[PDB]
């Protein structure tokens, strides 16, 4: 438990709460309504691109809200970002001579 | 429609597209383009009239 | 993977509701992903002024150690 | 812009003293009241009342020892300068103006003529000077008419091509 | 009408029942009707103010000249008010925004609807002061607290303010020009004139013909 | 309500709405979409300005400094204290409990579909029952959306008399009042720039 | 009476009490309007004759008459009200004027009523 712990740790959970308990039904429901990717009024696969099926794993999850690994993935990246700029602002602080403030 | 009416062409690729004319005459036996319309400009060819269908003229 | 946006979808929601632009951005999707040449002139006109800017840029900015006494170059 | 004033520039005195140094070379191959004599003192005579003009203006001088305009309506009004580009503006504005609605009142009133085309090229002169002396109250009237509408012409009276 | 500015010209129609017309637009800027109603509240204004203004300047000046006062002269009043005034400057410009952006917002509310600022809820309780007359530049009211408006030299007396009013007006520019041209007062140039009119009159102040321009000036002199 | 400038026609799109007095010069009210969301908008900013401007008078007259210097001790390396009680947090807490509280809020509130509730939810936000009666409810809208007016001119005015001046808002309302025809926005150097 | 004798006074100011038939400028044309400044007129004489819990059951009832009245007596109190409120003027303009006060200025006049008054002081007359 040091301040790297605490910052990254602290923001990859708040990010995860945030995504499963508050922004999940904004996001489930911007998802909904764009969509899969389209090309002349159809979806990818549908056009031709085998490449473009819709991977698998990604919707069932077992989670009773519905989250995938993928937002947790997406959820702790959005988490370990914020937590690693908060270290390296603080870093930045904390060294003599930096001062990034407008006064 | 009536004789010496003013009437706005509506074909696009016309050079009066948008602009008033004057009826000359109207054929009356059925031909594709019966409504001769006289303008007061010339167009790039020197012409001055032209002969529209009823849709492609609008009376004002 | 389930997430991220549809770029049509975007074009589609960008029209002002005033209706100043008209139709907005719509159909604008399969009008540029159709055409290789809207393509190609998008393409051309940012690397072009990309080219430009690196003109700009390396003159008065000069990225390499002994570039800026080096006149002719 | 980290200029100076010409009334005190060095490369401004200097350029009068180069100017009139060069005509007065020019001045001592003519006698006295000869027409060249007369021709050079009038140039000379008129150099040095520019010089001063330029330096009583109040105008800028760079480095060259030359005047240099100041064009933002701020810093001339602030500073002293509004006769180089403002004003300039103003009245070149004003005889455009007059130039233009005398053309366009001219052209409208040759359209209800019976032949608009001959008074195009053969020029009905009587009205032509009457309109170009209205012309001089022209941003009231350009005014009233962008207010009223009849200005401009609407868009489904004028041509285009197949888009 | 009130004349014919041009004896023998052909006077513009939309003229002829204005008060204080004499036919005179040679430019055409009051062939629009609109704009015929705009200039002549806009002449009006003109005219009240310049009329207020001579008025300000000639009666201290004449007082002046009589032994009366001894008030600042015009020119000059702005600098020595300014150091007796409680009020600085900047506050002094501030209140006047404010007090004119009202007060004409409410004038030009009226000129766009006619008997607007009189009717009820328009005003704070005090839309009777401003009811109007539904006459063009003749608000009444407040402005009219005699009511000689409603008397039977009413017409006459429309007439006598617009052309006490372009008198007004055409006094007010002489004072700025001749202020600018002699350097001094109203009242003394219009001594110096009376001393030697043929000597002391504008061909001789050295700005209104200007040297450059006029070459027989320092020709034509003994 | 009334008309913000009398004699003047007002639109149409604006008769009946709470608070209308008919300003909307720019006409961007002509779309009624972005009318109700206007609506809604103008609710938030007013009741978040009447919080803020009452938060930044009252914590003043209570002795604990102007609204200016109520975060420097995050930059000055000091410590938050309310009401001099010292307050057991950092600024990175600070930051984390406030976006994950207001955020919850915000997400709750961006849900609802029906749009008097968006502006006028009512329930377990109305607990003392104003709402029963209309006659009530609806002058007091007027009265919300006046004083959420008020408070937003104030808030904009703490804001700009503090960049021209650099004093707080109470020590300019005595300023003011020590010398009203030499102590106001035009006699600094900075509202009017040409003097 | 008439405020100005010969002159014809509007119709919505006749039944008034205390009605000398004074508006000019046409502020009590409206009911509206007529009715509030009644209400005005009333609470200044009083005021000035004596000179938020009260004033707001002041218009707490929805009558008419109680808001002012809560038909000599009224002409009495409406005559006897506006020379108060003048009075209180006249208080604030002459210690504006000559900076004395209301009572010792009335002796001043007493004593000397041709040299001391309005007219005299650098003030009421620049
Ligand atoms: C008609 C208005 C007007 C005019 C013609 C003058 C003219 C003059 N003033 Mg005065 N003033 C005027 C109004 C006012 N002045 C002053 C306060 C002073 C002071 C303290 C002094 C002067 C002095 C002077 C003289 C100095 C010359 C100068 O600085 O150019 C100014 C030229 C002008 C034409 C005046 C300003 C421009 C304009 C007329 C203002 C009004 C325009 C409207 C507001 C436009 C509104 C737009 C609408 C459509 C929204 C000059 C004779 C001084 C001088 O004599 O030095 C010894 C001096 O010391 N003025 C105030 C108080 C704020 C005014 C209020 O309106
Ligand atoms: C209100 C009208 C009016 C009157 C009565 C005067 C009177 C005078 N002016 Mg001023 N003046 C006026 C308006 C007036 N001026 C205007 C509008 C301007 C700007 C162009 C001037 C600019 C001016 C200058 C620069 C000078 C005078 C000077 C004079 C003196 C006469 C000699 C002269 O040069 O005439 C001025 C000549 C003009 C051509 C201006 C005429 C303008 C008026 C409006 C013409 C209409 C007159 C009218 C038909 C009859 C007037 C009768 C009267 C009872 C109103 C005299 C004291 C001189 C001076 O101050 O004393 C020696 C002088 O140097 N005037
Ligand atoms: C998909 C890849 C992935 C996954 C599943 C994780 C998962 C985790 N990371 Mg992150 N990590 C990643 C990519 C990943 N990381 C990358 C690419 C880097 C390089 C920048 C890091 C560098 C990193 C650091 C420096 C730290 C983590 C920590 C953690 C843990 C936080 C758990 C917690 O709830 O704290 C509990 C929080 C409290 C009890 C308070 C968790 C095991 C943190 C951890 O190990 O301890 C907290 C930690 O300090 N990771
Ligand atoms: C007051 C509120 C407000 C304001 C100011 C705006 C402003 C804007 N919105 Mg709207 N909007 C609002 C409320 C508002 N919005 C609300 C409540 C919603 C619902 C959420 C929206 C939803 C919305 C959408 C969905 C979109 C906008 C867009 C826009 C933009 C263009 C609108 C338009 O019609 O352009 C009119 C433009 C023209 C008619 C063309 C003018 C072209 C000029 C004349 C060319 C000049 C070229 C020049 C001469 C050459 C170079 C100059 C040289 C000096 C360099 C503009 C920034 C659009 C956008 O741009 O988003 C970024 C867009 O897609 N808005
Ligand atoms: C092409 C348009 C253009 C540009 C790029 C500028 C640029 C400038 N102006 Mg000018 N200006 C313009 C058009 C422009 N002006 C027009 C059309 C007007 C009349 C409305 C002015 C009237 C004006 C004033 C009154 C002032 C400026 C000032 C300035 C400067 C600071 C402005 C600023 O944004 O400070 C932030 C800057 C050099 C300021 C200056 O004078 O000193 C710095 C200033 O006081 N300008
Ligand atoms: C009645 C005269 C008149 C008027 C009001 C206009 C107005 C306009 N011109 Mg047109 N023009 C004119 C005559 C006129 N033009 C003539 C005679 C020519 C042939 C040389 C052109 C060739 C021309 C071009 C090639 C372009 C314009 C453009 C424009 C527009 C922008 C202003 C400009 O660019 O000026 C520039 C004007 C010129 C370069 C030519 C002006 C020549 C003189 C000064 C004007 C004619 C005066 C006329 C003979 C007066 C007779 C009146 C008398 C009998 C009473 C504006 C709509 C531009 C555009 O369309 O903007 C959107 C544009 O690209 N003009
Ligand atoms: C257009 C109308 C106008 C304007 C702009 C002025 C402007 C001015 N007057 Mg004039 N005045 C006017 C109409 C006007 N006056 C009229 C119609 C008369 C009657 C003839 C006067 C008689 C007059 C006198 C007797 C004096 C002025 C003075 C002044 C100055 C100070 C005013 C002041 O301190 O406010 C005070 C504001 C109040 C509301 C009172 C100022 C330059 C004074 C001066 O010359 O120097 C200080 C001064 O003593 N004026
Ligand atoms: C929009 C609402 C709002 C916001 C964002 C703030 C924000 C702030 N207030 Mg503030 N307050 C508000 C409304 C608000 N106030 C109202 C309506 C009042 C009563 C008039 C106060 C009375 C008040 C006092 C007396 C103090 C603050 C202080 C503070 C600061 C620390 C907050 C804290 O530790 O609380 C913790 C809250 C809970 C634990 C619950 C912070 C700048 C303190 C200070 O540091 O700055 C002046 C302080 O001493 N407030
Ligand atoms: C407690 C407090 C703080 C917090 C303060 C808050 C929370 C303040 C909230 C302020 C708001 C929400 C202000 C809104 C402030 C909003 C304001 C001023 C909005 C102004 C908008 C106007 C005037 C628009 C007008 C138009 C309309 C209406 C039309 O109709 C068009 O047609 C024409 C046109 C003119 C464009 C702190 C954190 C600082 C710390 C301090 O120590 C304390
Ligand atoms: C199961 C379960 C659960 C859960 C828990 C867990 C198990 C979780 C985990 C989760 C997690 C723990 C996650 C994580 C994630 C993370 C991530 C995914 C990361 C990423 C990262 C990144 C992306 C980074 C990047 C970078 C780099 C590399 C460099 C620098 C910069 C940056 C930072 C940007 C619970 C209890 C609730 C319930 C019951 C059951
Ligand atoms: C200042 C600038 O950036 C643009 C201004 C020009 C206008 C208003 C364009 C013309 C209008 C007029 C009123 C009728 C024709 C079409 C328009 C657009 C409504």
């Amino acid at each position: 438990l040091s301040d790297t712990n605490l910052v990254i740790g602290g923001a990859t959970v708040a990010s995860l709460a945030l995504g499963r308990f508050v922004f999940l039904g904004f996001q489930r429901d911007n998802a909904k309504k764009q969509g899969l990717p389209q090309q002349n009024g159809q979806s990818n696969v549908e056009a031709g691109d085998r490449l473009a099926e819709e991977a698998s794993f990604a919707l069932k999850t077992n989670d009773p809200a519905g989250f995938n690994l993928v937002d947790v993935m997406a959820w702790g990246a959005i988490g370990h970002a914020l937590g690693y700029f908060i270290l390296a602002t603080t870093s930045l602080n904390n060294t003599p001579g930096f001062d990034p403030k407008p006064f | 429609r009536l004789w010496c009416v003013q009437v706005k062409v509506l074909r696009p690729e016309s050079y009066w597209f948008n602009e008033v004319g004057k009826v000359v005459s109207v054929d009356q036996s059925g031909i594709r383009y019966p409504v001769v319309v006289r303008f007061p400009t010339v167009n790039y060819a020197g012409v001055s009239t032209n002969n529209y269908s009823l849709e492609e003229v609008q009376e004002v | 993977f389930g997430i991220g946006h549809t770029m049509q979808e975007i074009l589609d929601a960008h029209t002002p509701p005033g209706g100043g632009l008209g139709a907005g951005h719509k159909g604008l999707f399969d009008t540029v992903n159709n055409s290789l040449h809207f393509q190609l002139g998008l393409a051309l006109a940012s690397v072009g002024t990309i080219t430009s800017l690196v003109a700009q840029h390396m003159y008065s900015l000069p990225p390499y150690a002994f570039l800026a006494q080096d006149f002719t170059t | 812009s980290g200029l100076t004033p010409c009334s005190e520039s060095k490369g401004f005195a200097k350029r009068q003293k180069n100017e009139i140094k060069a005509l007065t070379k020019r001045l001592k191959q003519y006698e006295e009241g000869s027409a060249p004599s007369l021709a050079l003192k009038a140039t000379i005579e008129r150099t040095e009342k520019r010089f001063a003009n330029y330096g009583n203006a109040g105008l800028l001088c760079g480095t060259d020892g030359l005047p240099h305009l100041i064009s933002d309506p701020g810093l001339a009004l602030r500073f002293g300068h509004a006769g180089e580009t403002l004003i300039p503006t103003v009245g070149f504005l004003y005889i455009a103006g007059w130039i233009g609605t005398a053309g366009r009142d001219y052209l409208i009133a040759s359209k209800g003529e019976a032949k608009p085309r001959e008074k195009e090229y053969i020029i009905d002169v009587p009205l032509a000077l009457k309109i170009s002396a209205q012309g001089a109250g022209w941003p009231f009237r350009v005014i009233r008419e962008l207010q009223k509408g009849t200005l401009l012409e609407k868009d489904s009276n004028i041509t285009v091509s197949p888009r | 009408k009130a004349g014919n500015w041009l004896p023998g010209s052909k006077t513009p129609a939309y003229l002829e029942d204005l008060p204080g017309s004499y036919g005179f637009d040679p430019l055409k800027l009051g062939e629009d009707p609109a704009s015929l109603k705009w200039y002549v509240q806009s002449e009006l204004v003109h005219s009240r103010f310049a009329m207020a203004a001579v008025a300000g300047i000639l009666i201290p000046e004449v007082l002046k000249a009589f032994g009366a006062v001894n008030l600042p002269v015009w020119y000059e009043a702005g600098k020595y008010a300014q150091e007796s005034s409680p009020i600085p400057f900047n506050t002094l410009i501030a209140l006047e925004i404010f007090a004119f952006n009202f007060v004409e917002i409410k004038r030009w509310q009226d000129f766009k609807k006619p008997g607007s600022q009189g009717e009820e809820g328009s005003f704070v309780g005090l839309e009777g002061f401003f009811k109007g007359t539904g006459e063009n530049g003749y608000p009444g009211g407040v402005f009219d607290p005699l009511g000689l408006s409603k008397g039977p030299g009413y017409e006459a007396m429309k007439l006598r303010e617009i052309k006490n009013g372009r008198l007004a007006m055409l006094a007010f520019i002489g004072f700025a020009s001749q202020y600018l041209a002699t350097g001094k007062g109203p009242i003394e140039n219009l001594l110096d004139h009376l001393s030697n009119p043929l000597a002391n009159n504008f061909t001789t102040n050295g700005t209104s013909l200007p040297a450059q321009a006029h070459p027989l000036l320092s020709v034509l002199k003994p | 309500a009334g008309n913000w400038l009398p004699g003047s026609d007002t639109p149409a799109y604006l008769d009946g709405l709470p608070g209308s007095f008919g300003f909307d010069p720019f006409g961007l009210g002509s779309t009624p979409a972005n009318l109700q969301r206007f609506q809604e908008a103008e609710l938030v900013h007013s009741r978040w300005a009447m919080a803020g401007v009452a938060g930044a008078l009252g914590a003043e007259l209570l002795g604990q400094g102007d609204w200016y210097q109520a975060p420097l001790w995050a930059v000055n390396g000091g410590a938050p204290t309310y009401l001099g009680i010292p307050v057991p947090f950092n600024l990175s807490t600070l930051l984390a409990i406030e976006f994950v509280a207001i955020a919850g809020a915000e997400a709750q509130r961006n849900a609802e579909p029906d749009a008097e509730k968006r502006k006028y939810p009512g329930g377990a936000f109305d607990p003392l029952g104003f709402s029963k009666d209309s006659k009530v409810l609806e002058e007091n809208k007027l009265k919300e959306l006046k004083n959420g007016r008020l408070a937003m001119l104030a808030f904009v005015g703490f804001i700009a008399q503090h960049a021209a001046t650099g004093k707080g808002p109470l020590e300019a309302l005595k300023l003011h009042l020590a010398d009203p025809w030499g102590a106001n926005f035009a006699t600094n150097g900075v509202s009017i720039p040409y003097l």
